[PDB]
RNA sequence: AGGACCGAACCGACUAAUGUUGAAAAAUUAGCGGAUGACUUGUGGCUGGGGGUGAAAGGCCAAUCAAACCGGGAGAUAGCU
RNA sequence: ACACAGGUGGUCAGGUAGAGAAUACCAAGGCGCUUGAGAGAACUCGGGUGAAGGAACUAGGCAAAAUGGUGCCGUAACUUC
RNA sequence: AAUUCCUUGUCGGGUAAGUUCCGACCUGCACGAAUGGCGUAAUGAUGGCCAGGCUGUCUCCACCCGAGACUCAGUGAAAU
RNA sequence: CGAUGUCGGCUCAUCACAUCCUGGGGCUGAAGUAGGUCCCAAGGGUAUGGCUGUUCGCCAUUUAAAGUGGUACGCGAGCUGGGUUUAGAACGUCGUGAGACAGUUCGGUCCCUAUCUGCCGUGGGCGCUGGAGAACUGAGGGGGGCUGCUCCUAGUACGAGAGGACCGGAGUGGACGCAUCACUGGUGUUCGGGUUGUCAUGCCAAUGGCACUGCCCGGUAGCUAAAUGCGGAAGAGAUAAGUGCUGAAAGCAUCUAAGCACGAAACUUGCCCCGAGAUGAGUUCUCCCUGACCCUUUAAGGGUCCUGAAGGAACGUUGAAGACGACGACGUUGAUAGGCCGGGUGUGUAAGCGCAGCGAUGCGUUGAGCUAACCGGUACUAAUGAACCGUGAGGCUUAACCU
């Protein structure tokens, strides 16, 4: 309706970065063991959804040591801190899931003035 | 169930249903009023009134999507030679159904669906 | 499946209670041909409301 | 993680290929995999590794394709199913290092051991 | 303690500076307008009548219209009945209403379910199907026995067999509420509550909680 | 060269599902076997009932087979219903 | 028995892809199978696609899923070579 | 053993678990040499068992697409 | 015996209590932990696999427990046919032989369109006493009643040590049930794109058909589970085995006879759903109708004319309601559907043109173009004014009240 569309707009944060997917993302989440609370930097690949509002996430890969360790990491959501773009890769599809499930295949890069 | 969802299956599949719309939009648009069952009409409706709000706007592109759907080219020349200036200032409901009696082979709820501004 | 006792001519009527036609019960007259026609319905020589909408 | 589930092995003296006999815990339990402890058979083993094929014992599942959502709603899913071998009457470790990441979710007793020992958490 | 009316406005999340991200529903609660108080010289019980929402006043029939403008005047959408067991309320309207709910905690959300229909026997009792390759003849996904030959000789009243599913009341209870918000009208209760979105709902104080 | 191999026409009929008051008094739809031979098919002919024919199953001999069908003995007989 | 989803010998054999009389799309040519119109419950039939597990199903991998072509490497235990 | 009642005999093997399977032992109710005895490459819409791939067989079902089933018009049976 | 289908498994159950778990107790050769045995108690719960056709049984691993029996050894007009239990074949044994076996092995067709009762859902007529629209009271009926582990009490009580509380608390699970789609996903033949083969639109380009949606890759709404919230309670009444107080019979004594207080997941309430057809048809609020004549076999009636009220019904646009009825929203005093405008989403930089390149192709325009079932607006199209049904003040006896 419309009084959704109003609280769910003051809970986002409008100091998203804007990025594609096949980018390669770090992103610094919150991690509270105890009462101390730190960063964790979660680098790979992604595959995106665009912005269903307040409900919106972003898929990154990394193969840490042989094993593809996959986060969904919701957009808005207060444990993402920070997200930096880094490299960005030129791909011809939104979802990348063949592209990630690959072991040794990377999404290439190509910037024709981008 | 069917719930929030659109569309009648009109007891044929999906090839059979997008070949009558085309079929039934270049009848439409050739004759500008014709006899078709209630629930075609309506479901007529969504198929005939996008492509006159395409062929407001004439270029290239317009007249290619308005070729591909409908595939004959003399519809797609009447709807943006003819139609389009007929119905530019009209917002949207270029079709109108009238119910009518019902068909003798088979009881069947019948109307007349026809462009607005025909002539006669 | 089959039954095992005839049905009575009572249980026949009883169960064709609900097979009885519904009327009409209302026809509509147009405003500038005073012939009926089904309300929601062209008047069979081309009217509808006040305005002749079919030809045929 | 389901019965007749082949799993990888995290730790070093369980060897490669393991089975799931049974998921422990729960009465009519189906479907476990998180921080759940399964017994297990040796389905295939290297000579190195301290357990033999035909042997069972218990293990905790450490990876799950299924994956673990986080309060926030998050989906951290890893490729392929692991699990780090457990003696059956102690459920310690039998390996002294653990392979690969491991879950925040696997931090209750025991388990504070695995995640010590694994280097990514 | 009584009652509210509300429509449902759907799901959303409340982002917690934690991260738990409380799952929650929206209900816009207006003023609800009291109609009639009942007692026990007149009636044989102690409730209010409410109305809330709007109508057109062209639907409104002439007896609904009568009932509303004794004991001031209102247009509503329905009446609504919620019992007292010790509150004292006059027959004009509650100004603001959803700040009852502000002290509250938890509440119970009722509501007509979502209707599923001519609903079978695997889809409303959780019923399991036969096998479907091994043989089974046309009986994949049917009921099974349904009684135990000649002794009975019958089948018991509450045999569990296909039939509708939904457009039924139903009660969801011990529900924490969010946030009341007053001046947007809002009751933000975590969880899932009953109904399609637009549907009404009464919510009451938790009789558990 | 091949009672060779894979495989259409063709011949057959291994499994399953549907049908079982069927579309059909043994079929349909997916798969299956053989497919230059002990193969297959058209047209005639020959073998006749306690007889024929049978790479044999009591199989087949006109939707009929541990002795076909049709008429006669025949209104057989029936301590049985 | 039917305007019956079956049976019925022979002849002709276009283009493109293709080994092909497979198969797909079409020539020439012929048809929409003599009840329709709606809605879009259960359940049945015929399909498509499924997180994670994967034969735990079951009398049994029944059924589905799977593999599939050419060229080139390579390729055993036993053998009647 | 296409044969062994007791019997799911006993040893080795395969599985977490094996009345099935394989190699056997010989205590063969009640094998045995053209009513053939024993092996045997190839072959089999043959019987029994194991494994890999593969999956709605299953955990545990879910959505969708068509023909019925439901409603309306016409024709209109059956067993009992 | 003019036909009651056989074990077993699948699906679905229901009852008894001779109670497996959980609950309450007594004795103990009961220190604690853990037991044995007996009494009360049916509310709920009461495994997955290897083998075999198996119920069984044995075995692996669970669990609080993996109850025992009845229900045509429950259940084949519900499913299966592995088994006995036909017709083919073989082995062992018997018989000269045909064949046989309270032996073995391989193969071997499981029909039904529901009349009646019964259940599960959903409606029409009439009743309920003038007719309507709503809100209810609750007589009854149904649902739901499971339980593990860790911690605190507390290493306390208890104990030679070893060990170790079966009161009272808090958290977190397994199983089950309900709702929902905000997340995570699944489907998404009605969205976008890639691409094989062919045909067509004259042709290049761009498209469309067909090949399972041709094969895919993603995917909106909706539905959904594997996703998420919640619940089985607390309490009160009366109790059962049991435990008592006072207390005679029977000067003591005694739980009982007079009295009195405890006591369980059982019973009645408490929570959730239906529910006045509850013929015992109930209550409250509000609305609407107060005109004549004729005949009469007058507790009573029949008819005529005028009048049609509140309201319902119909018709149309329809729905997150739905098999059909039914239910809900709207009908020009209008946002009910489709269309239209804007946005969101999803796909991934369309066509055309230009440039580079021998060419495939690349680059720019360009995160472009299409885009659904979604969100917010808008009368452009269809929801016409009628017409129908329903009437015109509501029986008779008796009480507080007034003539």
């Amino acid at each position: 309706s419309n009084i959704i569309k109003q609280l769910e707009q003051e809970q986002m944060k409008q100091d998203v970065p804007s990025f594609r997917p096949g980018d390669t993302v770090e992103v610094k989440v919150w991690v509270v063991e105890g009462s101390k609370k730190r960063l964790q930097a979660f680098e790979g690949v992604v595959i995106a959804i665009r912005n269903r509002g307040l409900h919106s996430a972003f898929t990154v890969r990394k193969i840490s040591n042989g094993e593809g360790v996959e986060r969904v990491f919701q957009t808005h959501s207060p444990v993402v801190d920070s997200i930096s773009v880094k490299r960005r890769g030129a791909v011809r599809k939104a979802k990348l899931y063949y592209l990630r499930e690959r072991t040794g295949k990377a999404a290439r890069i190509k910037e024709r003035l981008n | 169930m069917r719930h929030r969802k659109s569309g009648r299956q009109l007891n044929r599949n999906s090839s059979h249903r997008q070949a009558m719309f085309r079929n039934m939009a270049g009848s439409l648009v050739r004759h500008e009023i014709i006899k078709t069952t209630l629930p075609k009409a309506k479901e007529l409706r969504r198929v005939v009134e996008p492509l006159i709000t395409l062929a407001k706007t004439d270029s290239v592109a317009n007249r290619r999507l308005a070729f591909a759907r409908t595939r004959d080219n003399e519809i797609v020349a009447k709807l943006f030679n003819e139609l389009g200036p007929r119905f530019a200032s009209r917002a949207g409901g270029y079709t109108r159904i009238l119910k009518c009696g019902f068909r003798a082979g088979d009881n069947a709820p019948m109307a007349y669906i026809e462009l607005v501004d025909r002539s006669e | 499946a089959v039954q095992q006792n005839k049905p009575t001519r009572s249980k026949r009527g009883m169960r064709r209670s609900h097979d009885a036609l519904t009327a009409v019960t209302s026809l509509s007259v147009d405003k500038t041909s005073g012939e009926k026609h089904l309300r929601h319905h062209i008047t069979a020589d081309g009217y509808y409301r006040g305005r002749k909408v079919i030809a045929k | 993680i389901q019965e007749q589930t082949m799993l990888n092995v995290a730790d070093n003296s369980g060897a490669r290929r393991v089975m799931c006999i049974k998921v422990l815990g729960g009465s009519h339990r189906r479907y476990a995999g998180v921080g759940d402890i399964i017994k297990i058979t040796i389905k295939e083993a290297i000579p190195r590794g301290k357990v033999k094929k035909g042997d069972v014992l218990k293990a905790v599942v450490v990876r799950t394709k299924k994956g673990v959502r986080r309060p926030d709603g998050s989906v951290i899913r890893f490729d392929g199913n692991a699990c780090v071998l457990l003696n059956n009457n102690s459920e310690q470790p039998i390996g002294t290092r653990i392979f690969g990441p491991v879950t925040r979710e696997l931090r209750s007793e025991k388990f504070m051991k695995i995640i010590s020992l694994a280097p990514e958490v | 303690m009584i009652g509210l009316v509300g429509k449902k406005v759907g799901m959303t999340r409340i982002f917690t500076e934690d991260g738990v991200s409380i799952p929650v529903t929206v209900i816009e609660v207006e003023a609800n307008r009291v109609t009639q108080v009942k007692d026990l010289a007149n009636d044989g019980y102690r409730a209010i009548q409410v109305t809330t929402g709007a109508k057109k006043a062209n639907r409104v029939t002439k007896p609904e219209a009568g009932h509303f403008a004794k004991a001031g005047v209102e247009a509503g959408r329905g009446l609504w009945e919620f019992r007292l067991a010790e509150g004292e309320e006059f027959t004009v309207g509650q100004s603001i209403s959803v700040e009852l709910f502000a002290d509250v905690k938890k509440v119970d959300v009722t509501g007509t379910s979502k209707g599923k229909g001519f609903a079978g026997t695997v889809k409303r009792w959780n019923f399991r199907t036969q096998d479907a390759t091994h043989g089974n003849s046309l009986s994949h996904r049917v009921p099974g026995s349904i009684g135990q030959n000649q002794t009975p000789g019958k089948v018991f009243k509450g045999k569990k067999m296909a039939g509708q599913m939904g457009n039924e009341r139903v009660t969801v209870q011990s529900l924490d509420v969010v946030r009341v918000d007053a001046e947007r009208n809002l009751l933000l209760v975590k969880g899932a509550v009953p109904g399609a979105t637009g549907s009404d709902l009464i919510v009451k104080p938790a009789v558990k909680a």
